[PDB]
């Protein structure tokens, strides 16, 4: 799974 | 018009510390995460860490996690990066960036202009500017060269414009070279019609911010 | 830690032909839960900060020309520039944001192949001003030429100089794709005034015979 705190600026759903 | 604006170039001694500011304007400062990315001479982009500008919370790369400190001041819309126990390998350009702000409401990506940090015991020195004078005489080709030699400065960089930014076409500002003496030197040239010489006015604007030297030199044939 | 490996490290194509840049992640960066590959492409032109072109491996950033397209999936990705413009000269990076730490590739320097162009040669004597301070800097300029390789030889009263000069060449021009070169010869004032004829001799692919620019002190 992606680490969603790799870059907090990324919203993975859009 | 979303802008990130970093503090000027610095020279710091081995083992010392450096602090680089990153002023972020044009958007809600607490909304996004500001990252710090550096790039060594001839080397790749290297992520160092981010800070959530609202939270104040951080993540640092493992490589830097015992040496780097990222802070923010919301009232001053400013992020800061501090790097301790400097080594010459840390000589680099440091950037702040709003990296990949991905949203359905616009995806954007915005970098600072970058900050040159030189790790060196050597002193700070302002450059001398000398004219690179053209010939007013009329040739079978019709074009003259002119310029300014920007000589004996440390650390990098220097910035050069012509006529307060009015003259960009034809301009060549060369990468500085490190002289045997330890000081940098570069030249900035431009090619113009020979007719413009006696009439048009040419001034190189030289700014070396680590020594707060600012020189304007009118170059005459 | 995901490492990013790009190939080739530099390529040179003539204007209007495609530039193909490849990038591999050491691990998968496809998220099967949302079917998105966590890859990005940046173009970084000399003196400037990187600029985003592509995200989610294949979505174009607002404002990016259509000749820029990204493809691939999982662990193999490619930046394709369908018709290389003069101004596309830069180093290009791929970038993963699947896992922390965020990492970039090593860069692909993308440069234009074009026809030969001889340089324009100019020689600058040192200013009187500088000579007050006891040093002499003689500058030879080669302007907007191609290919990049050039030979500058300083001759002083027709004696070939060695060890006493420094060169620097600009990046490739974003309009006509040429290069310009500086050669600076530095002498003490005493070594300057003991000679008369100062000359740089330029050899280059564009000059069937080398070009000598000269002055008398």
């Amino acid at each position: 799974n992606p680490d969603p705190n790799a870059n907090p600026n990324v919203d993975p759903n859009a | 018009q979303v802008q990130l604006v970093q503090s000027g170039a610095e020279v710091k001694k081995p083992g010392a510390s450096v602090k680089v500011s990153c002023k972020a304007s044009g958007y809600t400062f607490t909304s996004y995460a500001i990252h710090w990315v550096r790039q060594a001479p001839g080397q790749r982009l290297e992520w160092m860490g981010w800070i959530k500008a609202g939270n104040g919370n951080t993540r640092y790369s493992q490589k830097f996690q015992d040496r780097v400190t990222i802070t923010r001041d919301t009232s001053a819309s400013t992020a800061y990066m501090e790097l301790s126990s400097l080594r010459s390998e840390d000589t680099a350009v440091y950037y702040c960036a709003l990296l990949t702000v991905i949203r359905q409401d616009d995806t954007f990506d915005i970098w600072g202009q970058g900050t040159m940090v030189t790790v060196s015991s050597a002193s700070t020195k302002g450059p001398s500017v000398f004219p690179l004078a053209p010939s007013s005489k009329s040739t079978s080709g019709g074009t003259a060269a002119l310029g300014c030699l920007v000589k004996d400065y440390f650390p990098e960089p220097v910035t050069v414009s012509w006529n307060s930014g009015a003259l960009t076409s034809g301009v060549h500002t060369f990468p500085a070279v490190l002289q045997s003496s330890g000081l940098y030197s570069l030249s900035s040239v431009v090619t113009v019609p020979s007719s413009s010489l006696g009439t048009q006015t040419y001034i190189c604007n030289v700014n070396h911010k680590p020594s707060n030297t600012k020189v304007d030199k009118k170059v005459e044939p | 830690d995901i490492v990013m490996t790009q190939s080739p490290d530099s390529l040179a194509v003539s204007l209007g032909e495609r530039a193909t840049i490849n990038c591999k992640s050491s691990q998968n960066i496809l998220y099967s839960s949302n079917n998105k590959n966590y890859l990005a492409w940046y173009q970084q032109k000399p003196g400037q900060a990187p600029k985003l072109l592509i995200y989610w491996a294949s979505t174009r950033e607002s404002g990016v020309p259509d000749r820029f397209s990204g493809s691939g999936s999982g662990t193999d990705f490619t930046l394709t520039i369908s018709s290389l413009q003069a101004e596309d000269v830069a180093v290009y990076y791929c970038h993963q944001y699947y896992s922390s730490p965020l990492t970039f590739g090593g860069g692909t320097k993308v440069e234009i192949k074009r026809t030969v162009a001889a340089p324009s040669v100019f020689i600058f004597p040192p200013s009187d001003e500088q000579l007050k301070s006891g040093t002499a800097s003689v500058v030879c300029l080669l302007n907007n030429f191609y290919p990049r390789e050039a030979k500058v030889q300083w001759k002083v009263d027709n004696a070939l100089q060695s060890g006493n000069s420094q060169e620097s060449v600009t990046e490739q021009d974003s309009k006509d794709s040429t290069y310009s070169l500086s050669s600076t010869l530095t002498l003490s004032k005493a070594d300057y005034e003991k000679h008369k004829v100062y000359a740089c001799e330029v050899t280059h692919q564009g000059l069937s015979s080398p070009v000598t620019k000269s002055f008398n002190r």
